């Protein structure tokens, strides 16, 4: 007999990206003076999503 | 056997040409680099914070 | 032993280089 048998694989998922100070702090000058004393954190970040 | 010199002559100008590639400037190697890159950059941030 | 049944003819005794000469049994 021929048999015809079905293999389902994934190979890719959902690209995203995350604006640090947009999710932290949004539109407030106050919080994007409090958020440089953390250091780099967005940069890495934003790095390895992408 | 009865083409082994075509094939001897063949081989010889594969491996020169491989010899000409690896020279004139190539990125081939790129692979290898990256895992230096990606390593220096890992501890440029460490020393930064 | 050599024999026509597990040697197989091509061309002529020129072109490959180290070939010697020896006789060939034929099963008839
Ligand atoms: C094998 O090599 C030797 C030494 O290089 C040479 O004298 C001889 O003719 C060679 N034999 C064959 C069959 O190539
Ligand atoms: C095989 O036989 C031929 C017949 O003349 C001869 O010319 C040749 O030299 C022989 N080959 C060897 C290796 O003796």
């Amino acid at each position: 007999s021929i048999s015809i048998t079905t293999e389902v694989m994934p190979v890719s998922m959902a690209k995203t990206s995350v604006d640090c100070n947009m999710y932290i702090c949004g539109d407030s000058t106050e919080c994007a003076n409090l958020l440089l004393q953390y250091g780099s954190f967005c940069t890495q970040l934003n790095r390895a999503l992408s | 056997y009865e083409n082994q010199k075509q094939i001897a002559n063949q081989f010889n100008k594969a491996i020169s040409q491989i010899q000409e590639s690896l020279t004139t400037t190539s990125t081939a190697l790129g692979k290898l680099q990256d895992v230096v890159n990606q390593n220096a950059q890992a501890l440029n941030t460490l020393v930064k914070q | 032993i050599i024999t026509t049944d597990n040697t197989f003819v091509s061309g002529n005794c020129d072109v490959v280089i180290g070939i010697i000469n020896n006789t060939v049994y034929d099963p008839l």
